[PDB]
């Protein structure tokens, strides 16, 4: 453990100081369906002619994108992305650009949103969750240790994959900070008070945003919720939170240190940092190196008819993809 | 109940960002 991620830091500094650029081309892919949209971009199913293989691809309308002031965190996006390797992420394979559009290139996690299964089954059960939450503590171990920020954890952007483990996307608010940051951004059920109230914040909010995970996975409703966000932020900065009659005691022990509004209480950000989360006694029958080398079986296991199925993906209303004659936004993202 | 409170909540959809 501790010295996987000496090498793993290795690694990633190469690749996030010279990045890669410029690696396909929008004629190399069959577009097919469209999986899913966002706040900012759209991810279609796409097939690569000369090899077969599926993929998922992110587009990005450059205008959009600086109508919206998400420059930096965009490139902030793809800088990472192209980096980071680690079980529960993601892979990107390709980057690249044209006149109108940013694209990203992504493996194809077939089994669909957590949230979408979430939804329909209603909750899952703490077994079940626990399985989900371990992979969320190793893959924040691995980011924190990067000096990475995620921001934006929530069942929407994690994927189940043919062998029912999970894969993190949406990079697009994660950012390398070694001190504080500002920057208001996320899901408002998801945002530790320290965002709310204008104060600088560091990696902690990502645990506070597990402990909201973990919440609704086990729960299925989130801890905070109301119609408009204004009054979702002024239940999270009260800090009361009630639990459901079939959370366990150490269900809610947990919960109650890591949705801690007091910075210095809070699970993850103490002297022992992620061992606080991981010698917690809800994760007692959690075999930590199991998990990272995928040797559990899965409480859950999607169902594939073959590659390109998109059957546990809700549809989309369908759009052209356009490419202007006249280059857009040329130098504000050279370097993507 | 705090289900049925949720479910008839306008929040039950895919949840954007906010920026
Ligand atoms: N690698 C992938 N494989 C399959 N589907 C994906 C993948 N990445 C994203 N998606 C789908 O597209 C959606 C939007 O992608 P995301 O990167 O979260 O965009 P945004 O930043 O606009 O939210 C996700 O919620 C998910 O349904
Ligand atoms: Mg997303
Ligand atoms: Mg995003």
């Amino acid at each position: 453990v501790k010295e996987f991620l000496a090498k793993a830091k290795e690694d990633f500094l190469k690749k996030w100081e010279t990045p890669s650029q410029n690696t396909a081309q929008l004629d190399q892919f069959d577009r097919i369906k469209t999986l899913g949209t966002g706040s900012f971009g759209r991810v279609m199913l796409v097939k690569h002619k000369e090899s077969g293989n599926h993929y998922a691809m992110k587009i990005l309308d450059k205008q959009k994108v600086v109508k919206l002031k998400q420059i930096e965190h965009t490139l902030n996006e793809k800088r990472i992305l192209q980096a980071v390797n680690f079980p529960f992420l993601v892979k990107l394979e390709f980057s690249f650009k044209d006149n109108s559009n940013l694209y990203m290139v992504m493996e194809y996690v077939a089994g669909g949103e957590m949230f979408s299964h979430l939804r329909r089954i209603g909750r899952f059960s703490e077994p079940h969750a626990r399985f989900y939450a371990a992979q969320i503590v190793l893959t924040f171990e691995y980011l924190h240790s990067l000096d990475l920020i995620y921001r934006d954890l929530k069942p929407e952007n994690l994927l189940i994959d043919q062998q029912g483990y999970i894969q993190v996307t949406d990079f697009g608010f994660a950012k390398r900070v070694k001190g504080r940051t500002w920057t208001l951004c996320g899901t408002p059920e998801y945002l530790a008070p320290e965002i709310i109230l204008s104060k600088g914040y560091n990696k902690a909010v990502d645990w506070w945003a597990l402990g909201v995970l973990i919440y609704e996975m086990a729960a299925g409703y989130p801890p905070f919720f109301a119609d408009q966000p204004i009054q979702i932020y002024e239940k999270i900065v009260s800090g009361k939170v009630r639990f459901p009659s079939h959370f366990s005691s150490d269900l809610k022990d947990l919960l109650r240190n890591l949705l801690q509004v007091d910075l210095t209480k809070r699970f993850g950000n103490l002297k022992n940092g992620v061992n606080d989360i991981k010698n917690h006694k809800w994760f007692a029958t959690t075999d930590w190196i199991a998990i990272y080398q995928r040797k559990v079986e899965a409480p859950f296991i999607p169902k594939f008819k073959g590659p390109g199925d998109t059957s546990n993906f809700d549809d989309y209303e369908e759009e052209e993809i356009r490419v202007s004659i006249n280059e857009k936004c040329g130098k504000e993202f050279t370097e993507f | 109940t705090t289900y049925a409170d949720f479910i008839a909540s306008g929040r039950t959809g895919r949840r954007n960002a906010i920026h």
